[PDB]
């Protein structure tokens, strides 16, 4: 009772002890390295706080100094990035000419003739073609000086020394009780208002009295050594007054209530900035106020120290109707004791929420000059999507994890949990059927493209020329938010995006971005778009339900989380847990977000990204997405054979880099098959030989050399897999894009 | 909960807008003892119930009297300068005799006519204070320490007392003021007020500065003209012109 | 006990920096000495610092001095290159060949010293630099050795109350021609100046003529 | 601006629920509203405020209905400007 | 200190400095001496 700060006065003692004993963390990893398989698990078992204190509240005090890390980690390298953008970048040449020049921000060394990497980028400058966006942002920021990134980098510095000092600080002399942070109503308030609110408030104040008024003259056009410096600005109004009147009324008109007379500033028009390419940082600017309002409103729902306020328990507990029974009641009590719990509902919404940053990002580029850079533009949406892909597939892990240690049947008693896996049966069914039937309706129909086009009987396949399968509700959508300003948004004086339908915006002889049109080939892609995420939902759904009993193992949970089979009775019981079912998942995840990023690929390079020759848009390669993507050939011929020409004849270019990952990628991947073909029991009698012929010559090491655990044989294999897919799509990406565009 | 009555008793008889901000949490732990102690603690930030670091009921009340001690000689070196600006008694227009155009903030005024440039001030303000707050700060550590090593004799009056914020020895207490404990607590709690209303002044002065970019005494004096039109909703047109 | 490095704070290193080394006063932050065998090695590290910047200090000094009485003398940091201009005939890899192998006999003796403290006042040499011991309880070798070679004129045999002030002497100068010479090396890389020019040029304008006016320390004015 | 329309129904929506909240008539930190959240149940005590007030309208009951006062009359102040009223 | 230098002993450590000492003094012997395709002595 009573929201409250409780710490423990230094719970643990600053020593260097511990880090002369590795393994000091497990008790089962103490006492030697008998065998190399002490080596792999002393790095498998590091973070796992559960199996290394069974007390809640020690486990929450690493869990928070572990963030801490985190945070010094992401400092150091944000330090990095603007140091480097401030050294040995090409900044300042860049914001003149920001057309022609193309952005670079990594210097190589003469080594061994790597001199070659430093690619001709502009401004009298040679290096690294980067293509992070980072020119952008702080364009976008209002930066115009490689003084101010200096600067931006040594405080980033200071502040990554603050997490860490604050990270020891919090476990080593004031380490939080338990007690302190299952206070999740207060935590809420403060992420809610004090987080996201009030961040977003401050950059609105620093967009209009920063990054408002220096962008508007470089979008005027000014050499950016003439624009007065930031503070300037900020601090009188008379400049500002000069560029937007409406600073000349202050903050009268603020309170007021006569609002109305900021429209100047606070301006409500979509669309892109004709100049740029990017959205009105007028717009953003009125955004971010707006949604800072509307989370300062957020963040005082929940009860603290003061009557007013709703219990996420009491608002939990009231929601029980006739089909669920007790409903929500014990969730409250699984989420405030788990810390899985969480990391499963934060990981899926983290990583559904990068995603739907990459859809946002390429649709309605925010940067100014960032639609125009092609290599940009399919360097983010990629990231961003692989990045959501992984987080999701951590959310199946986790909820996995929490299935087998942390959950218990006394709490969970006819409760959505309880009745969740009290019918997994059915509806892992049913999601089989749907997995088979997308299937079929979305393989089956390339498939019977490639027949007919083999057969020569084009009439039959599915095509725009033959049998139409038109989106007809994604078409009447993209209509739907064509029609809207002036109808149902009528505040709005242009539509979100130029991909609903309008007019082509191009920025400095190349699109930025015009209508995108859906077709058949569309229709196709997302059916196998649902195909794909079906079945990844189904791996993981079903690693989750099964994760504590099976019909075929019901003691599963008693074997753990991560076990690797349970013997070859009962016909064969390979990859039965969990962790296995995260293991395929991962897989499945892999090929589901590769299909997505070439789809975005082929459909923006054949229909959106081009030149304009002052009589229609020249695309890259010229529209044959919307007849060549109907067959499984048209994939193989006239986009990864086609488009490959660009890596494969890179070398002694600057992008010779990228012809080396390209085809070093190859090799990982291949080589990933080794651990995902074998078995542990032939490489631990190849390994019993060589050990003899170690022996032979008084040369065998006290530590036993073992092979690979299975659960270790299937996770180097799913790394290798997932490492040298992923550099081979981003080498082929990177050396196309930066090769034409 | 329904308060204690009997403790919140004790408030009420300190009068005042007090009783109105005080919770039974905060009369759990502040019973009368700490001068100043009227009770009011909204947000229970001195509970002594799960203290450390720097959340102790000791260090805050410590350094609520260090700040009130820093603000109090604030308060008066802002008015000063320039109320002797103003009588003409220094030699300084009164929109230069203002706090702010002293230095502190070269981009907000200057006076560049110190004996030294305000960064070698600064370097000599810094060496001077770092002894004087680290040997403060070993102090309140150590609550008898700073009288035991040699420091050409002033080792003398560095004994202290028992309540860190309260030295009050040969030096801390020249005068030998309040020589009765209710006497002295009677002055610390003249001390606490006087703090207290000197924090509020200076943050105002701060405030007044960046809103009406004039000194605290003109601000004052430009009030007391026209009251009505020279305030704060008044000003919110023209706030750092 | 005795005067610490922080009036107060009785937290200093556990008892391995008691008040027994010369020139103890716990200051030890970084545990850089906790163990007795890496303790003994910088005692013989700071003794030896101190006296090398000793020396050079004093060069330093001296060598400025005549540099302003214009003697054909160059200030401390061209030195080299002047020697090395004024006599063509010298080449530099064999004079730094020459350094390394010269210092290298007396340095290896110092080093076996180190080894086994009183191996190397015996055999070729007499029997005087066996060593006084010194720190750590050691009655033999150190970084103090006695004899009638490296204590020619016996201003620490006899009187161990004046061996103690002496030591001390010692001890104090030489960090602080450790701080010194780091001021040196600071003050010619913010100014370009020598020592004593620097020192000149304060006394006759102290101020403008602070680290904050030679537009390097304070980087931006 | 003093006394002006929008100076009326600013007041007028910030001291309403202020009366309302006092009376009974609107939640505030004693008297909350049952699962149905229609009908207002009695006070309780257990927020551990007290004031000088005889209902007991503590200041954190002002702070509530007043900020949600002046929410509802930015509202209010705003649809009627941004309809040709006002 | 003594279990620091036990920790810098570790094989995570030691094994990356020796790895970081013996790249550093390849691409030593490379920027001196570089593009050496034979021992030609
Ligand atoms: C206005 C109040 C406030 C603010 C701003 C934050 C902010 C943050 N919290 Mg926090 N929290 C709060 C209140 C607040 N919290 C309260 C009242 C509780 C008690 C229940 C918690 C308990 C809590 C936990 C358990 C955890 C966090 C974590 C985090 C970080 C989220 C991770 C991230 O990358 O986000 C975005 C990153 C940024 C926006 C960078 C900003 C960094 C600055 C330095 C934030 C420092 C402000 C600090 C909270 C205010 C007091 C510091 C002062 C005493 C020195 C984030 C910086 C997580 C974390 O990362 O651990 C450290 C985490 O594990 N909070
Ligand atoms: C956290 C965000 C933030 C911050 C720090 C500022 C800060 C500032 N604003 Mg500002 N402003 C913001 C958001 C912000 N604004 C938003 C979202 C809007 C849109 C409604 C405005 C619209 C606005 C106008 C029209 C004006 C300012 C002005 C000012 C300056 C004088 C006000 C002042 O000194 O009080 C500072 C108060 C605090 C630091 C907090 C204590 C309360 C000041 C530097 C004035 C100015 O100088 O123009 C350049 C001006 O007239 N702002
Ligand atoms: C906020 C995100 C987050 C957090 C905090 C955790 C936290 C945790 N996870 Mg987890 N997980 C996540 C996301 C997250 N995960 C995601 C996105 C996935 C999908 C891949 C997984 C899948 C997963 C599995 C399958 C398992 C865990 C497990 C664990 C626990 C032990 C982890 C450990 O110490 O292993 C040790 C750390 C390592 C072994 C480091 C190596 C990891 C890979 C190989 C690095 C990849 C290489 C890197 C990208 C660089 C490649 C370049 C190369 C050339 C150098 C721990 C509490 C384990 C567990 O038992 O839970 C209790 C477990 O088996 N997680
Ligand atoms: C980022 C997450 C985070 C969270 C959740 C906490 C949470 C907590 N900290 Mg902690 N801390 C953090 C980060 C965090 N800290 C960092 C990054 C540092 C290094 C600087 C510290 C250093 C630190 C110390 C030294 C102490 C704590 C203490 C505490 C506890 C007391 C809470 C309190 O009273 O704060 C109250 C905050 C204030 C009274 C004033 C806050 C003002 C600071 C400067 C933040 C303002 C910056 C703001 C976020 C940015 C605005 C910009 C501005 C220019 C407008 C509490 C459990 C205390 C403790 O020991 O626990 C009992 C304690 O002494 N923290
Ligand atoms: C009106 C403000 C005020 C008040 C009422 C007090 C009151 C008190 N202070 Mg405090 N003090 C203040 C301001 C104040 N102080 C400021 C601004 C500082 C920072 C410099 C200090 C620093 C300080 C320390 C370090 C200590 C005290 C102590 C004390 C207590 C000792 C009794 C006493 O001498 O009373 C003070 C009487 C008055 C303030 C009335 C006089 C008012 C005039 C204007 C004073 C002007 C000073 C004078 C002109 C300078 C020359 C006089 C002298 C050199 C001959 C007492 C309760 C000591 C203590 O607690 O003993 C245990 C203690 O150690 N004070
Ligand atoms: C058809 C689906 C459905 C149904 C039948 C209910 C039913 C109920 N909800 Mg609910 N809710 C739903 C969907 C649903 N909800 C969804 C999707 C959300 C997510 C946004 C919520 C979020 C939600 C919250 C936060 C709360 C409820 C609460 C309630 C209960 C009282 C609501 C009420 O009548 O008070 C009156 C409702 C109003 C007067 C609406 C105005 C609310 C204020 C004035 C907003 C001020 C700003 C009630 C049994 C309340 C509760 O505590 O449960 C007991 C509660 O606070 N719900
Ligand atoms: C008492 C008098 C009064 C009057 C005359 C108005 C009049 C008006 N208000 Mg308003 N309002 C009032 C009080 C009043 N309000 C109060 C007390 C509040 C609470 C503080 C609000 C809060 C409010 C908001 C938040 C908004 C308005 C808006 C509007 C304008 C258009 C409303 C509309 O058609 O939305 C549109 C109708 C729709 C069907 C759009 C809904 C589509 C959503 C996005 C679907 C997504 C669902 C998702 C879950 C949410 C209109 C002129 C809107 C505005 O800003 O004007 C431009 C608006 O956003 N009002
Ligand atoms: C920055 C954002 C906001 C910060 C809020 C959080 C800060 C918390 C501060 C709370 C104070 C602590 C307890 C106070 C409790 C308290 O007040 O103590 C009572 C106070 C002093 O009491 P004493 O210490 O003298 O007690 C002894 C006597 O009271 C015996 O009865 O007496 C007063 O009434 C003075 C206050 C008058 C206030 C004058 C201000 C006039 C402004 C009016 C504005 C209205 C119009 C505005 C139009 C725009
Ligand atoms: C840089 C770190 C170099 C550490 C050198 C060896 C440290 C050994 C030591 O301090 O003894 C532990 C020492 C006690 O000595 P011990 O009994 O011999 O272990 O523990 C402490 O009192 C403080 C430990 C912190 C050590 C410094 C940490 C780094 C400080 C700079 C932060 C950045
Ligand atoms: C480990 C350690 C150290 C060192 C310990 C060592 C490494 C002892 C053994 C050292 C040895 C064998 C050093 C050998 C050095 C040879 C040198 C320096 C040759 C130098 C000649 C050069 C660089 C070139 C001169 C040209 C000149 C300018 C004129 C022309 O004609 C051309 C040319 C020949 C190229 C020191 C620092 C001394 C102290 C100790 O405390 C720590
Ligand atoms: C009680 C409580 C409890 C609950 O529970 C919670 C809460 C609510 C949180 C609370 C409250 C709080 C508050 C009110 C706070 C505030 C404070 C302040 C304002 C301070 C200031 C404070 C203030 C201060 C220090 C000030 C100081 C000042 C100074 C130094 C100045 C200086 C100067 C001068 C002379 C002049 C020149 O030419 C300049 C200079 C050099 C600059």
């Amino acid at each position: 009772k009573k929201v409250k700060i409780v710490v423990d006065r230094n719970p643990v003692a600053t020593n260097f002890e511990k880090w002369a004993k590795p393994g000091h963390f497990s008790r089962t990893l103490s006492k030697g390295p008998t065998t190399t398989t002490w080596i792999w698990n002393l790095h498998a078992d590091a973070h796992d706080f559960d199996t290394q204190t069974s007390d809640l509240e020690e486990i929450s005090r690493k869990v928070f100094s572990a963030h801490f890390g985190q945070l010094g980690i992401i400092f150091i390298w944000l330090s990095g990035m603007y140091f480097h953008g401030a050294r040995f970048s090409n900044y300042e040449a860049w914001l003149t000419d920001p057309t022609h020049i193309k952005p670079s921000a990594q210097v190589v060394w003469p080594i061994v003739g790597q001199e070659i990497l430093n690619a001709d980028v502009g401004g009298g400058f040679q290096g690294l073609q980067i293509t992070s966006g980072f020119f952008q942002l702080w364009r976008a920021a209002g930066i115009t000086s490689e003084l101010q990134l200096y600067t931006t980098a040594i405080g980033a510095l200071v502040m990554a020394a603050a997490m860490f000092f604050a990270g020891w600080f919090h476990y080593h002399k004031a380490a939080p009780k338990l007690e302190w942070f299952q206070n999740v109503e207060s935590m809420l308030n403060h992420h809610l208002g004090g987080l996201l609110g009030l961040g977003s408030l401050a950059w609105a104040g620093h967009q209009i009295h920063v990054s408002l008024p220096i962008n508007k003259l470089l979008d005027a056009g000014v050499d950016p050594k003439e624009i007065p410096l930031p503070h300037e600005f900020t601090l009188n109004p008379e400049l500002m007054a000069q560029l937007y009147p409406s600073f000349s009324k202050g903050l009268a008109p603020f309170f007021t209530l006569d609002w109305a007379q900021y429209s100047d500033f606070l301006t409500f028009q979509g669309g892109l900035n004709p100049v740029t390419g990017g959205l009105w940082l007028t717009d953003t600017v009125h955004h971010h106020l707006a949604i800072a309002v509307l989370f300062l409103i957020a963040g005082h729902q929940y009860r603290t120290n003061w009557g007013i306020g709703s219990s996420l328990k009491e608002i939990l507990e009231a929601h029980k109707g006739p089909f669920t029974g007790e409903g929500h009641k014990g969730l409250y009590e699984i989420l405030t004791t788990s810390w899985h719990a969480q990391l499963a509902i934060n990981l899926a919404l983290f990583g559904s929420l990068s995603i739907i940053v990459a859809h946002h990002m390429y649709a309605m580029p925010p940067y100014p000059y960032l639609a125009t850079d092609y290599g940009t533009q399919l360097s983010l949406f990629t990231h961003h999507m692989w990045i959501g892909g992984f987080c999701i597939v951590g959310a199946g892990a986790h909820a996995a994890i929490f299935m087998v240690r942390d959950y218990d049947p006394t709490n969970n008693y006819n409760n959505l949990l309880d009745r969740v896996l009290r019918h997994r049966d059915a509806i892992i069914s049913h999601l089989n059927w749907v997995c088979i039937f997308l299937g079929f309706h979305s393989f089956g129909l390339y498939i019977h493209n490639d027949t007919m086009s083999a057969l020569g009987r084009p009439q039959d396949m599915f095509s725009d020329t033959a049998i139409q399968l038109q989106p007809v509700f994604a078409q009447w959508v993209q209509n739907t938010h064509f029609l809207a300003p002036g109808f149902t948004a009528p505040n709005a004086l242009a539509s979100t995006s130029p991909s609903w339908g309008g007019d082509v915006v191009a920025v400095g002889g190349k699109v930025a971005m015009m209508p995108i049109s859906l077709g058949t080939a569309d229709f196709l892609v997302h059916h196998i778009h649902a195909f794909t995420i079906h079945v990844t939902v189904l791996i993981l759904l079903k690693g989750v339900l099964y994760a504590r009993s099976s019909r075929l193992i019901p003691d599963k949970a008693n074997l753990g989380f991560r076990f690797p089979c349970d013997g070859p009775g009962r016909g064969g019981t390979c990859q039965v847990s969990a962790w296995d079912h995260v293991f395929l998942g991962l897989f499945w995840m892999y090929n589901s977000i590769s299909i997505v990023i070439f789809h975005f690929s082929w459909k923006m390079q054949s229909d959106v990204w081009g030149t304009v020759s002052a009589n229609g848009v020249s695309h890259i390669t010229g529209g044959n997405f919307a007849q060549s993507a109907n067959t499984i050939n048209g994939w193989l011929r006239d986009f990864l054979w086609a488009q490959s020409s660009q890596v494969i004849q890179s070398y002694g270019s600057a992008l010779s880099a990228y012809g080396l990952i390209f085809l070093g990628a190859h090799f990982v991947w291949a080589f990933s098959l080794m651990f995902l073909f074998s078995g542990r029991g032939y490489w631990q009698e190849l390994i019993e030989s060589i050990v003899w012929a170690h022996n032979k010559l008084k040369v065998a090491p006290a530590i036993q050399p073992r092979a690979l655990s299975i659960t270790q044989g299937r996770a180097v294999g799913v790394a290798h897999y997932l490492l040298g897919g992923i550099a081979t799509t981003w080498s082929f990406f990177l050396a196309r894009i930066l090769a034409v565009g | 909960e329904g308060a204690d009555l009997a403790k919140v008793e004790r408030v009420a008889k300190v009068g005042g807008l007090y009783k109105n901000f005080t919770s039974g949490q905060a009369l759990s732990y502040l019973d009368g003892t700490l001068p100043g102690d009227f009770g009011f603690d909204p947000l229970g930030l001195c509970d002594p119930e799960g203290a450390g670091g720097f959340i102790t009921p000791e260090w805050l009340s410590y350094s609520e009297v260090i700040h009130c001690r820093w603000a109090m000689l604030g308060a008066a070196g802002f008015l000063a300068p320039e109320i002797l600006a103003t009588a003409g008694l220094i030699p300084a227009t009164p929109e230069e005799a203002v706090w702010f155009r002293s230095g502190v903030i070269p981009p907000a005024g200057q006076y560049g006519k110190y004996w030294m440039d305000p960064y070698s001030l600064f370097w000599i303000e810094a060496i001077l204070m770092n002894f004087a707050e680290l040997k403060r700060w070993q102090d309140f550590k150590e609550p008898g320490s700073q009288s035991k090593q040699y420091f050409l004799g002033l080792e003398a009056v560095f004994g202290g007392s028992g309540n860190p914020a309260y030295p009050g020895g040969q030096w801390f207490n020249m005068l030998n003021l309040g020589k009765t404990p209710e006497e002295m607590k009677k002055l610390q709690t003249n001390e606490i007020r006087n703090g207290r209303l000197a924090m509020i002044a200076c943050l105002g002065c701060a405030a007044q500065g960046v809103m009406t970019q004039k000194g605290p005494f003109a601000n004052l004096l430009e009030h007391l003209a026209d009251p009505v039109s020279n305030n704060l909703l008044g000003n919110l047109a023209t706030i750092l012109k | 006990v005795r005067e610490l490095w922080f009036p107060g704070n009785k937290e200093v290193v556990p008892d391995y920096l008691d008040g027994s080394l010369v020139g103890d006063h716990g200051f030890d932050p970084l545990g850089l000495g906790s163990s007795p065998e890496q303790l003994s090695w910088n005692v013989h590290a700071e003794i030896f610092h101190g006296r090398l910047a000793m020396t050079g200090v004093a060069g330093i000094l001296l060598t400025s001095l005549l540099h302003k009485g214009g003697a054909d003398v160059p200030e401390w940091f061209e030195a080299g290159r002047v020697y090395l201009d004024r006599n063509p005939n010298v080449d530099f890899g064999a004079l730094l060949f020459s350094t390394i192998v010269m210092s290298g006999f007396v340095e290896f003796k110092r080093l076996n010293d180190i080894r086994n403290p009183g191996s190397q006042g015996s055999g070729i040499l007499p029997e005087d630099f066996k060593g006084v011991g010194g720190p750590q309880g050691r009655t033999v070798g150190g970084p103090y050795v006695g004899g009638r070679y490296f204590d020619p004129m016996g201003l620490c045999r006899g009187s161990p109350e004046q061996t103690l002030k002496y030591k001390w002497n010692e001890i104090r100068n030489g960090r602080l021609a450790m701080m010194a010479f780091l001021g040196f090396a600071a003050q010619y890389a913010a100014t370009g100046k020598g020592p004593i020019d620097n020192l000149v040029d304060h006394v006759a304008d102290p101020f403008h003529t602070t680290f904050v006016h030679n537009g390097v320390s304070v980087p931006f004015i | 601006y003093l006394g002006s329309t929008t100076n009326q129904i600013m007041v007028l929506s910030t001291f309403l629920p202020l009366v309302a909240g006092r009376f009974g008539l609107a939640p505030t930190s004693t008297r909350h509203t049952n699962q149905s959240g229609i009908k207002l149940l009695p006070a309780e005590k257990s927020a551990g405020l007290v004031s000088n007030d005889p209902a007991g309208f503590n200041a954190v009951d002002v702070l509530a209905l007043g900020a949600l006062g002046h929410i509802l009359g930015c509202g209010i102040v705003l649809g009627l400007k941004s309809t040709g009223n006002l | 200190m003594k279990d620091f230098t036990t920790y810098l002993s570790t094989a995570p450590v030691l094994t990356l400095l020796s790895v970081t000492v013996v790249a550093g003094l390849l691409i030593e012997i490379n920027r001196f001496f570089p593009d050496a395709l034979i021992a030609a002595f």
